[PDB]
């Protein structure tokens, strides 16, 4: 952070998960926060730059006490993070993950529908 | 401290350091601690005199710190006085736009002295031989209160000494063939009164008549009547018938200083930068930048702010082996 | 300033009592009012007074009254560092120091170089020259023809230094170990130990600067050296000197290096030796009545190759008839044991060693040491020691008293520690093997009487055999009962041996229910006693030894006796009384301290609710913040008597903050309010609103205190009531940022920036 | 070998830096650059020990100049210089013994005064008798040196390191 803050922003990115820690540990000793405490992620995260190298860690840290299904948009978010990024296996793997299926291996079997935005993203 | 020894190194080219410390300078005395306002003072004053006459713009502003805190308080009063003999040093002609927002605080000097702090007076009237001829709109106001000290008995005799010598001083730059010629009854007095004191009366009365000429000669009789019971003599009554340079870099302790041999532990390591950074900024050749060592010393991140500017003013008066070393 | 003036004149005055308890009063008591009293006012006016403080201190060094220089050094050393590293601080007491070092006295010795290592250590930004000076002066004084004061003095300035602050010492270290080992052989015994006692601290910093070396040294191989010129027999040939003298400063220099060569033999020694610092220290209450672990890779590989050699001449030294050197052989070969025992095995050591440490203990002044070597050598070798297993454990019982106790009742006699943590020691070597030995051992150690070191190693042996565990509690407990009640365990005294009764009896598990009976008692006679201390260590035991009986509440409901329920309500009920009717603050405070959730069930009673109260509202700060984080506590438990309570407290608190305009009172009104906050979140959430204004527009007050408490305290309130109330502070939260970021960026304001940032931090994530 | 650092303080435009390079090199010339602080070394011998003289001149000083505390750790032993042709450093050099002095509180410390530009005899406003009686006033040492004189200037030298080693036998 002497130079710039764009060198600074690799260690940004360390401060962030570092207080989104402490973060899951009062997700997990408050359970009255878990709603709050998940809005204040998605916009944390919504303030970090759209890069997967972070988002994959950042949202690796939130899995300790969140699932994927839990917050199924931030997710979503990476997959189309992913989907733009020269990363499109892992943005399938993503979605067949938070869709519990994989049309992949029933092309002609029509898509699920139970959760419709999982699908549109997919 | 440190402004000063800039100032002083580089001569008249300091003016170009002007419009950023005044502005600053100016206001830390009108908010600083009265401990050290004294010497903020003293400290202007030498930054004053250094600038000569560049100090208009800022003057309004300096003559306005001076008049609200010229308090009744001896060392504060000095140093104010002091401040004062060297603005007039070094403004002359242009200080008498500043003279009249100053003359009731010299009248209140003068009435309101009530110790041997009294001296005090002496080094405000130690200022009044460097005015001159900006004195002459003002030489009335200024006037009765040295009348009184000439023939003030409760004043100290050395203050009476120091008026005495202060209008003789005075003589050779003000006209005083006006009415300030009345002046000769007071000392007369000092003549009859008191006899330690009467050889600076005497050189007061020649210097007075000199100045005079011939408006003075008519009106003879009473101070040679005075002369002939003192039976003292003086010559002139028979005339009346007719920057700073670089400084040496200490090599030995500038390699010194790069001493990393048994520097290990990140503790090891950052002591050695703050001593590096600090012993480049004693031994630079610019004084500019070693005058910033004292306050570097007790203020490290100074020292990390000129890290850059020390190592070239080290380096580039080093030799082709030192430099290699 | 009068006041400011006259308190410095009663503490001169003080100072000047030649009591040595007297002038300790006086010493904590300056330091407490410059401390935590002399803070409010800033950094600028602190060096003013720092003037007047100095000159009030030189008033004392000016004497040369010895005592009179002892009070002014006990005043330099609890002014340093206690404020911030001002300007006019250091160069004075440097100065001042600087005097003290010729002396004499090795009090005064002592004092002077321990204040010179602080005043280095009190990181200002001339602590950096400042050491250059002392260590260059202490080397200079090591170079002069003898000097001895001045070489006393540049040996402990040295240790203290290099112990204190090891960065700036470490750029002497190379004339250091040029110079020190000039002083090693000095003919005088302190100078010696003080002087290998300074090599040790070098030798520490140069081991943390080891691994990362670009290279080994060559410091642990000088060393080495050097004791071999001072064991060459040649060598030893200077006159006007002793040459036990000589052999006893090799012998230390031999003994540090292996020591810094061999932290895992260095462990077992600094834990035993802890423990007779503490039989040490219960002595010397009695009487008053009336660290880092480091391996050097080098040094351990020159050790490596050069064991046999230093072996060798240690058991040619054994012969030796001065004592110093027999206690520097005695401490020594254990080490050598513990550092490469497969060599003891194979080179046939064992057998010296032994018979002259066996010898050793027959010895009167060298028994201490000699117990020390046989618990050492103990675990040094666990399997050689085997064949001199009954001819150590017969030393052991003589030492203990025989076992025909009543009969041949001994009169006054003390079993010095060393004899307890070698029986710990040699249970910890072959602890299986000799259990029936420990187990015989047993009765006459409890026959000896309470000693710190006692219960240590019987918790010692407990943990390490567990078979005969039951055995240690049945015997303890039972000496137990003869000391508290004066009678037999059935299923006046000395102050210190009822306190350390009281230590041991809640410190030590026990699993019989017979602990009861204590408890009752404990809270009959000891918590009435006059004297303080025992009524203290009577309220802790009887705090610490409720936790089964309560948890059988807490976790294992189905077996919750009325019996137990009871006794621990009226034990509870008296704790309360003594810690509210005691006029003594310091008991009140441990009392309170010492009632922990477990207890809340019994707390929520009205009964015990209205002694909390009472509490609340103290004389003293620290009970009425212990007092108002219990009743906060309790807040759930019983909302009936306490929510309303704590309303109209909360109503008193926002009172004083709001109209109270002296600044102390406010900022133990804030401290009081942020402690309700985070305590009592129920009652707090419905009144943030109010809360928060008035915080808000203490913040904002024009009139900036002198102190910074207020302002610290109010942000960390602030801080804790975001974290109360998560959203509902969400609207006022922008103002509060404005307000912490105009105290962050500027620091004339009197906030502090650890506490800003941290109500900033808690604000972002409520 | 005993390593002695020496402070040389008093007003400005006395011959302090004079005295320092007329003991450290012999030499005097007139330049007249205002020192703001200045190191010299040397290895002399006196009494037959050899001293590592450290010599710091420091910048004039007024009686309103603060006294920096870097002069106050580590110096073990002072130079306090006036001119014997200024009355105004006379002043100045009582009063930053004064602020020295304070310093260290008034602990006794190697001090010796010095009456430099003594060759100026014409501008001469200071005696010999006044420098004195001050100096026992401090019971401190006197001498008088120039710049033009190097005896003197040795003398001056080799009687602080004096002082300091009789302070310290104390
Ligand atoms: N005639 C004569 N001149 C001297 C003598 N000592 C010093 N001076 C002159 O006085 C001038 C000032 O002396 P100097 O040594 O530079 O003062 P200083 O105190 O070091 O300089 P400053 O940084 O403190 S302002 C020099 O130009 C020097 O030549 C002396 O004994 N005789
Ligand atoms: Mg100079």
């Amino acid at each position: 952070a002497g130079e710039s803050y764009s060198r600074a922003y690799g260690a940004m990115v360390s401060c962030h998960m570092l207080s989104e820690l402490e973060e899951v540990i009062q997700y997990k000793l408050v359970p009255e926060r878990r709603e709050i405490i998940r809005q204040i992620w998605w916009e944390r995260l919504q303030g970090c730059q759209r890069i997967v190298e972070d988002w994959q860690k950042i949202l690796m840290v939130r899995s300790l006490v969140v699932s994927p299904h839990e917050d199924m948009r931030t997710w979503l978010k990476y997959a189309s993070l992913c989907g733009k990024s020269g990363r499109l296996a892992l943005a399938h793997k993503t979605l067949v993950l938070l869709l519990g299926v994989d049309p992949s291996r029933q092309l002609d079997h029509p898509l699920p529908t139970v959760h419709p935005q999982v699908t549109y993203a997919y | 401290q440190a402004i000063t020894f800039i100032f002083k190194s580089l001569g008249l080219k300091c003016v170009q350091f002007l419009p950023q410390v005044m502005p600053t300078f100016l206001n830390v005395i009108r908010v600083c601690d009265g401990a050290i306002r004294e010497f903020l003072f003293q400290q202007l004053g030498m930054l004053v005199s250094f600038v000569k006459s560049h100090i208009r713009p800022y003057m309004d502003e300096i003559v306005t710190l001076m008049r609200e805190f010229w308090v009744m308080n001896t060392s504060i009063q000095s140093t104010i006085i002091l401040l004062i003999e060297q603005i007039v040093v070094a403004l002359g002609g242009e200080f008498k736009l500043y003279l009249p927002q100053l003359i009731p605080h010299m009248l209140r000097v003068f009435m309101h002295d009530n110790s041997p702090g009294r001296i005090v007076s002496i080094k405000l009237l130690a200022a009044i031989q460097l005015f001159g001829a900006n004195l002459d709109d003002y030489l009335h106001l200024l006037l009765p209160p040295i009348v009184k000290l000439f023939d003030a008995p409760e004043a100290p005799l050395p203050s009476r000494k120091a008026a005495l010598e202060t209008v003789d001083r005075l003589t050779e730059s003000l006209d005083f063939t006006d009415y300030a010629s009345r002046i000769i009854h007071p000392i007369v007095r000092t003549l009859d009164q008191s006899p330690e004191l009467r050889s600076t009366a005497m050189d007061t009365l020649s210097s007075l008549v000199f100045q005079l000429g011939k408006k003075y000669q008519i009106f003879i009789p009473m101070v040679n009547k005075v002369l002939v019971r003192h039976r003292i003599n003086h010559q002139r009554y028979d005339v009346l018938i007719c920057p700073m340079k670089k400084l040496h870099v200490s090599t030995i302790n500038l390699q010194k200083a790069w001493g990393a041999a048994r520097r290990v532990s990140k503790d090891d390591w950052l002591e050695w930068l703050r001593r590096l950074s600090l012993e480049l900024l004693k031994d630079s050749s610019s004084p500019s930048l070693r005058s910033c060592w004292a306050l570097a010393q007790a203020y490290n991140p100074m020292a990390r702010d000129l890290f850059n500017a020390a190592f070239v003013s080290c380096w580039s008066e080093l030799n082709e082996d030192q430099q290699d070393e | 300033t009068s006041s400011n003036v006259s308190v410095l004149q009663q503490f001169a005055s003080g100072l000047k009592s030649r009591n040595e308890e007297t002038r300790a009063k006086a010493a904590k008591e300056l330091q407490h009012y410059v401390t935590m009293e002399l803070r409010e006012m800033s950094q600028e006016e602190s060096t003013r007074f720092y003037d007047q403080l100095n000159h009030h201190i030189f008033e004392l060094v000016s004497s040369s009254d010895a005592n009179e220089r002892k009070g002014g050094i006990l005043a330099i050393a609890s002014l340093i560092g206690v404020e911030g590293g001002n300007a006019t601080r250091i160069g004075r007491f440097a100065n001042y120091l600087r005097n003290l070092l010729p002396s004499n006295d090795p009090v005064v010795m002592e004092m002077a170089s321990k204040a010179i290592g602080r005043l280095a250590m009190a990181g200002d930004t001339f602590t950096a020259e400042y050491v250059e000076f002392e260590v260059k002066r202490a080397l200079e004084w090591l170079g002069a023809d003898r000097n001895e004061g001045r070489r006393h003095a540049a040996v402990l300035v040295l240790r203290e230094l290099a112990i204190s602050v090891p960065t700036f010492f470490f750029q002497q270290v190379q004339p250091f170990f040029d110079n020190i080992f000039v002083a090693v052989w000095d003919p005088k015994q302190a100078i010696r130990e003080g002087a290998v006692a300074a090599l040790r601290a070098c030798l520490i910093l140069t081991t943390q600067r080891e691994p990362k070396e670009m290279q080994k040294p060559q410091w642990y191989r000088h060393t080495f050296e050097e004791a071999e010129k001072g064991f060459d027999e040649t060598l030893a040939k200077e006159k006007g000197m002793n040459r036990d003298d000589r052999i006893h400063g090799a012998l230390l220099i031999l003994n540090e290096l292996v020591r810094i060569s061999s932290m895992e033999g260095e462990r077992l020694r600094e834990e035993m030796e802890e423990i007779t610092q503490q039989q040490l220290v219960h002595d010397k209450y009695c009487k008053d009545l009336m660290s880092t672990l480091v391996e050097s890779r080098c040094c351990r590989d020159l050790m490596e190759e050069k064991f046999d050699q230093v072996c060798q001449w240690v058991l040619k030294c054994r012969n030796s008839k001065n004592s110093l050197i027999q206690m520097t052989i005695l401490n020594l070969l254990p080490r050598l044991a513990a550092f490469r025992p497969s060599a003891f095995t194979d080179t046939q050591y064992l057998q010296d060693t032994m018979n002259h440490v066996l010898s050793c203990v027959k010895k009167e002044k060298e028994r201490t040491a000699a117990f020390q070597a046989l618990g050492l050598l103990s675990v040094a070798v666990r399997s050689e020691f085997k064949v001199y297993l009954p001819r150590v454990l017969d030393i052991i019982r003589a030492a203990l008293p025989p076992k025909d106790f009543a009969h041949k009742r001994q009169k006054a006699m003390q079993v010095d520690a060393t004899v307890f943590t070698c029986i710990s020691m040699l249970a910890r070597a072959m602890g299986p093997g000799i259990q029936q030995d420990i187990k015989e051992l047993l009765e006459p150690m409890l026959a000896v009487g309470l000693s710190p070191a006692l219960t240590a190693v019987l918790y010692d042996l407990s943990r390490q055999i567990p078979q005969l565990k039951k055995d240690i509690q049945d015997g303890l407990l039972k000496m137990l009962s003869l000391v508290l009640m004066h009678k037999p365990l059935r299923h006046a005294s000395d102050v210190g041996s009822i306190t350390l009764a009281l230590r041991t009896l809640g410190s030590f598990e026990f699993e019989g229910h017979s602990l009861t009976q204590f408890v009752r008692h404990c809270a009959d006679h000891f918590l009435n006693s006059e004297h303080k201390e025992i009524r203290m260590e009577a309220a802790r035991t009887c705090s610490r030894l409720l936790t089964p009986s309560i948890h059988l509440i807490s976790g294992h409901a189905h077996v919750v006796s009325q019996t137990a329920v009871q006794v621990v309500a009226d034990v509870l009920s008296k704790l309360l009384v003594v810690g509210i009717t005691d006029p003594d603050p310091d008991i009140r405070y441990c009392v309170l301290a010492s009632l922990d959730e477990r207890f809340d069930a019994h707390l929520a009673q009205a009964e015990n609710l209205q002694a909390l109260f009472v509490a609340l509202n103290d004389q003293v700060f620290e009970i009425r913040e212990l007092a108002i984080c219990t009743v906060g506590r309790l807040s759930s438990m019983n909302p009936a008597f306490v929510m309303p309570f704590l309303r109209k407290m909360l109503i008193q608190i926002l009172t004083e903050l709001e109209h109270s305009g002296i600044g102390r009172i406010k900022e133990q009104s804030a401290r009081m309010l942020g402690h309700l906050v985070s305590n009592a979140p129920r009652l707090i959430r419905p009144y943030m609103e109010p809360i928060l204004k008035a915080l808000i527009l203490k913040l904002k007050d024009p009139d900036p205190d002198p102190n910074p408490g207020v302002i610290n305290n109010v942000l960390a309130t602030i801080g804790e009531l975001a974290q109360v109330s998560g959203l509902e502070m969400r609207k006022w939260v922008d103002e509060l940022f404005i307000i912490i970021m105009d105290m962050l960026q500027d620091s004339s304001l009197l906030a502090k920036r650890q506490v800003a940032l941290w109500t900033l931090g808690q604000l972002v994530a409520s | 070998s005993k390593s002695r650092k020496i402070a040389i303080l008093g007003y400005r435009s006395v011959g302090k830096s004079s005295l320092t390079i007329q003991f450290v090199e012999g030499q005097f010339v007139d330049s007249y650059d205002p020192t703001i602080e200045n190191t010299f070394t040397k290895l002399i011998t006196v009494n037959g020990q050899e001293y590592h003289l450290q010599l710091v001149d420091t910048a004039g000083q007024d009686e309103y100049s603060i006294f920096p505390q870097t002069y106050s750790i580590d110096i073990n032993g002072y130079i306090l210089v006036y001119s014997v042709t200024s009355i105004k450093s006379f002043e100045v050099i009582k009063v930053i013994h004064g602020k020295l002095l304070d310093m260290v509180g008034k602990v006794q410390i190697p001090i010796m005064l010095v009456g430099n530009k003594k060759d100026l005899h014409m501008e001469r406003v200071i005696s010999y008798e006044e420098g004195k009686a001050l100096a026992e006033s401090w019971n401190a040492a006197f001498l008088e040196s120039s710049a033009k004189e190097n005896q003197t200037a040795v003398d001056v030298f080799r009687r602080i390191i004096l002082e300091a080693e009789k302070m310290d036998g104390a």
